[PDB]
């Protein structure tokens, strides 16, 4: 990438999310690239160098999410402890976003309990985070104990983007169902 | 410092002093002021609102009484919530509710006092029934003429709000000002009872009185209106029946119909009134 | 200072109207409104102090208020003829308590008994714990005449409280000619 | 007196959104405030309200208790801003009053001369329209007891005027509006028939569970001429009852023959210019 070579000035008119975007350029143009992917952007890595830009040092665990979706290594758990670490609830806004994407489909177990006490954080932007995190790890495991406290903490949270995360959550985790799934779609609907 | 998109929790309560304490002053404009809770930065709730009392300044800064608010937030904590102020309003009843040389000469006094300090207005003329109408302002930092003026991210709730762009007049208080948002939370089943509250009017007072009392007149005194609409029926299908031979002439729709069409089946609906409720005098009648 | 709400009870009862008390009891109580009044105006400026009808009917005519005008303003032409009721006497002065706008201010009751009491035993002792599970503090002070050596309102103000509770003091009448400023002195000084 | 009150949306969600208030904390009991009335004529009207904190022991149901000072310097407030606006009674939420309701009235009756109770209901079950009115009257009896009072109901519409409309008619956004002669009546015609059964139903449920639990009185004393009073008409023919049927036949007559001739032009109309514009269309561009 030249970008951030060619282009300057527009850059710097970045501010709030735009940060974020920027830097999860960074991860969609490196998608693949499994192995030096993590040293290559330590110019560009997520600081939290606190001039707070925190949604940047969110974005940059979210381009780290981007590329190891699908399989992936040792990052998830790399992730895994910022999320326990640094601020938040920025950090979780694209890494729990990379906690989750990189776990989709793979069926993990403890992505389901570390969000659970993520998820009681009790913030709002980082509805959608934990929402399409726990969806994509759950993703085909049509599973229960998950949707039932998916659909338990909708009602205390006076966020709308918890039921919008959770909306897409409790969607994406039934894939190919067909009839199957009926049974909860009847209760969605009605 | 930090802006982004921003939304407004309202309460129906919080409405309905919004409109009756504008009603009650039309066509004099009012003053009231805004109650609620700060939560953060892009979500705001005004949970209640309360009104002030009309002055001889008119609508200006010092019409707001300190004492009055000492009190009020007194009786307030005395109340089961006494939650702080947030910001003010004021209605516009006669015209179209665009904020005024002493609405902005009171906005740098809450703006000074409170962070926000929303700037609410609404109207009861616009619409009748099927319309929000109200309205929304904030008063933008001039002293962020250095940096840009063109925030929210997450355009979602910004780039609704805009449309229509709100006339002219008004859209050209959108420099130094902006608008913002408002959602209806729910709060369902008072909001689906307050519904069917308003419902008695079409529907029936008790839901069982006013159709009942469609089966108190029922066709009494209703055939009356029905020999006005069989008047209907002779008036308006004698120059009916001098359409479709004129439709020969002239080859043939001048576009048209001249409608002159439907009608009198509404009248053959109340003929569905009629032999249902009457049919209802077999079970009446018999036991 | 100290925060608390005190709730003063004039007694109503027919037994109350007879100037044994000089000139008449209806001034003797009226100025021992006066007295507890004006001393918790001198204790504290935030405790807000009614009045309650303890006989036949019990209404508070004058809501809870620091200023005692309007309390001064009863005490005249209450017309105090009935039969005395105990066991509603505190509760009522309770739910008033209950209404109190500020919850740090504790509860406290003070109540006239100047005539004999019909009410049980098992009754006072049933309001005597349900004292000690809502924590209210009552101080009576006995006027009138009664059992000599009131035993079942003694019993009921020490089962009222224990441990310490610092505390409810009850003042009963001498049997002997006073005036009732005399009564009253030994309770403003110390409880 | 007082004949109907019309209650307006905005005073039944100033108690409902006051048992947020206190229901938040709970627990027992009722929510209860001061009434603001506004009397243009025999007909009651209400617009705005405000609510005071109330509490009520068991113990000693009798006891009860408001705040004077929260009635007077809001009331001060609330005629300060609006002067139409004056208190004509309180209210409650219920569901069934209790036996001290009564002397919250005569307290109040300096206030007003006449203080009507408004019973509320915060969540919509049963039957219809919903809360209630009683007005402060004193009938005495027919048995010439010492007078007691017993309110009388007041029945209770809801309307609104101008602004009061606009809120809720936009907020409805749920049902068909209205829609006039297809299905209105018709649904009407099941609530008010279906909830008029179980309605009498209920109440002749509880006209005989009181003559069976609850003696006395019970009956005495209305039961007996107003039980007669559903005894006035079976009422069936003959005679003249059997002349209003064919009588009533002949009247359907008149809008049944119009119906047909609305058929006749209907068909005459839209056929005759649709088939035209039809075949037309086809021959010119086929
Ligand atoms: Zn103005």
């Amino acid at each position: 990438d030249q970008f951030l070579r060619d282009n300057l000035e527009w850059l710097a008119r970045a501010t709030n999310w735009a940060k974020f975007t920027a830097t999860a350029s960074l991860g969609v143009i490196h998608k693949g690239h499994e192995k030096e992917a993590l040293q290559l952007m330590a110019t560009y890595l997520p600081k939290d160098t606190s001039p707070g830009s925190a949604y940047q040092e969110g974005g940059g665990l979210y381009a780290l999410g981007l590329i190891h979706a699908n399989h992936g290594g040792d990052i998830i758990d790399y992730l895994l402890n910022q999320l326990k670490n640094a601020s938040n609830d920025i950090v979780r806004h694209g890494g729990s976003l990379g906690l989750g994407l990189a776990a989709m489909g793979t069926a993990r177990q403890d992505v389901y309990d570390l969000l659970k006490t993520n998820l009681y954080q009790d913030d709002a932007v980082t509805g959608e985070a934990a929402g399409l995190a726990l969806g994509l790890v759950m993703l085909g495991s049509k599973n229960a104990q998950a949707i039932e406290d998916m659909v338990g903490y909708a009602q205390e949270t006076q966020h709308e983007k918890i039921l919008r995360g959770l909306a897409v959550g409790i969607a994406l985790v039934m894939y190919g169902r067909m009839e199957e799934a009926d049974a909860l779609i009847e209760s969605l609907c009605r | 410092a930090v802006d982004t998109a921003e939304q407004v929790y309202i309460s129906s309560l919080a409405l309905l002093k919004m409109l009756k304490h504008g009603r009650a002053g039309v066509p004099m404009e009012v003053m009231g002021l805004m109650l609620g809770e700060f939560v953060d930065d892009y979500t705001v709730r005004v949970i209640d609102v309360f009104a002030m009392p009309q002055s001889g300044t008119g609508v200006s800064v010092e019409a707001v009484d300190p004492v009055f608010q000492a009190k009020m937030l007194d009786m307030l904590k005395q109340t089961g919530r006494p939650e702080m102020v947030v910001g003010w309003y004021h209605s516009h009843p006669g015209f179209g509710c665009w904020l005024s040389g002493v609405d902005i000469n009171t906005q740098q006094s809450f703006e000074a006092l409170s962070e926000r300090a929303v700037a609410v207005v609404v109207d009861p003329i616009q619409s009748v029934k099927g319309k929000v109408v109200i309205d929304a302002f904030r008063l933008i930092n001039a002293n962020m003429m250095v940096l840009g003026h063109e925030p929210r991210q997450t355009t979602s709730n910004l780039g609704h709000l805009n449309k229509p762009s709100i006339q002219a007049l008004i859209h050209g208080l959108n420099r130094h000002y902006y608008s913002i948002t408002i959602n209806y939370r729910k709060n369902e089943l008072e909001q689906k009872m307050l519904l069917n509250l308003h419902k008695k009017s079409w529907m029936e007072g008790l839901t069982l009185q006013d159709y009942s009392e469609h089966c108190k007149h029922n066709e009494s005194v209703v055939k009356e209106m029905l020999e006005l609409a069989k008047n209907y029926n002779k008036a308006v299908e004698e120059e009916d029946k001098m359409t479709p031979e004129q439709l020969a002439i002239k080859n043939v729709g001048k576009q048209d119909p001249k409608r002159h069409l439907e009608e009198h089946v509404d009248v053959l609906m109340t003929s569905n009134i009629v032999q249902c409720l009457a049919a209802m005098l077999d079970t009446v009648v018999f036991k | 200072m100290v925060l608390e709400s005190t709730m003063v009870c004039v007694d109503n009862s027919e037994y109350m109207r007879n100037g044994d008390f000089l000139p008449t009891r209806l001034q003797a109580q009226q100025d021992a409104v006066n007295i507890v009044c004006h001393s918790k105006t001198r204790s504290n400026p935030e405790n807000n102090v009614g009045l309650i009808t303890l006989a036949n009917d019990c209404e508070v005519l004058t809501t809870l208020t620091p200023d005692t005008g309007r309390i001064l303003s009863k005490l005249h032409t209450v017309q105090p003829k009935g039969k005395i009721t105990f066991c509603t006497g505190i509760r009522v002065a309770h739910l008033a308590l209950k209404h109190r706008q500020g919850k740090n201010h504790k509860m406290r009751i003070i109540a006239f008994v100047g005539s004999p009491v019909e009410d049980n035993e098992k009754d006072l002792v049933k309001l005597a714990k349900r004292l000690k599970k809502e924590k209210v503090n009552v101080d009576i002070i006995n006027f009138g005449e009664e059992e000599v050596n009131t035993e079942k309102l003694t019993a009921f103000v020490n089962t009222l409280n224990g441990k310490d509770g610092t505390g409810s003091h009850l003042v009963t009448v001498p049997p002997g000619p006073s005036l009732a400023d005399a009564l009253i002195s030994s309770p403003i000084l110390a409880g | 007196a007082v004949q109907k009150v019309v209650v307006h949306p905005l005073v039944l969600l100033s108690v409902v959104d006051h048992f947020n208030r206190i229901g938040k904390v709970g627990n027992q009991k009722r929510v209860v405030g001061v009434l603001l009335g506004s009397w243009q004529k025999k007909v009651l009207d209400v617009s705005n309200s405000f609510a005071v904190p109330f509490d009520e022991d068991d113990k000693d149901d009798s006891v009860w208790f408001l705040d004077h000072d929260y009635l007077e310097n809001m009331y001060g407030m609330f005629k300060k801003v609006n002067a139409r606006e004056r208190i004509v009674g309180w209210y409650h939420t219920g569901p069934k009053l209790h036996k001290n309701d009564i002397a919250i009235n005569e307290l109040m009756k300096r206030y007003c001369p006449n203080s009507v109770l408004v019973i509320i209901d915060v969540k919509p079950k049963d039957l219809g329209l919903p809360t209630e009115a009683y007005i402060s009257v004193e009938e005495v009896h027919d048995d010439g007891t010492p007078t007691s009072k017993t309110f009388e109901h007041v029945t209770s519409e809801i309307g609104a005027e101008e602004a009061e409309e606009v809120g809720v008619e936009h907020l409805l956004r749920d049902i068909k509006d209205t829609t006039v002669g297809t299905l209105s009546q018709r649904i009407t015609n099941q609530v008010h028939g279906l909830k008029g059964l179980n309605s009498k139903l209920l109440d002749i449920r509880s006209y005989l569970e009181k003559v069976a639990t609850g003696k006395l009185p019970i009956n005495h004393q209305i039961i007996y001429q107003l039980q007669d009073v559903f005894n006035l008409l079976p009422d069936v023919s003959l005679q003249e009852f059997v002349k209003a049927f064919y009588l009533k036949t002949n009247d359907q007559m008149v809008v049944v023959y119009l119906a047909s001739l609305i058929r006749s032009v209907v068909a005459l109309h839209n056929l005759i210019n649709n088939k035209i514009a039809n075949r037309d269309a086809e021959k010119k561009e086929g």
